């Protein structure tokens, strides 16, 4: 909104804004590392202690 | 010259006696300068500091 005026000027209007604002993207990661050995043994049956 | 009740008033009614606008690379004078407050006390009193 504005305030109105007594005396002499070339007033603004009704003003409006319009603004938007985009979102960011963010995109974290990391690399970890398995071994075969902790693989091949994890997928198979072991009946021994 | 005027006397102390006038005097004051005179200085107090928006007179602008020796203005300046106040957002220029230059100084000027105002013209038709209602919306800028301003106030001079050395041209009031006729004194420089």
């Amino acid at each position: 909104p504005t305030i109105a005026h007594g005396d002499g000027r070339r007033p603004s209007k009704q003003r409006t804004f319009i603004v938007v604002k985009n979102c960011h993207k963010h995109h974290i990661s990391t690399e970890m590392e398995l071994s075969m050995l902790d693989l091949e043994i994890l997928h198979s049956i072991p009946e021994t202690p | 010259n005027r006397g102390l009740y006038n005097m004051v008033n005179e200085y107090s009614q928006r007179l602008g006696g020796h203005p300046a606008t106040s957002n220029t690379e230059v100084q000027f004078v105002v013209i038709a300068g209602t919306d800028v407050f301003l106030e001079q006390p050395c041209s009031f009193l006729q004194e420089a500091f």
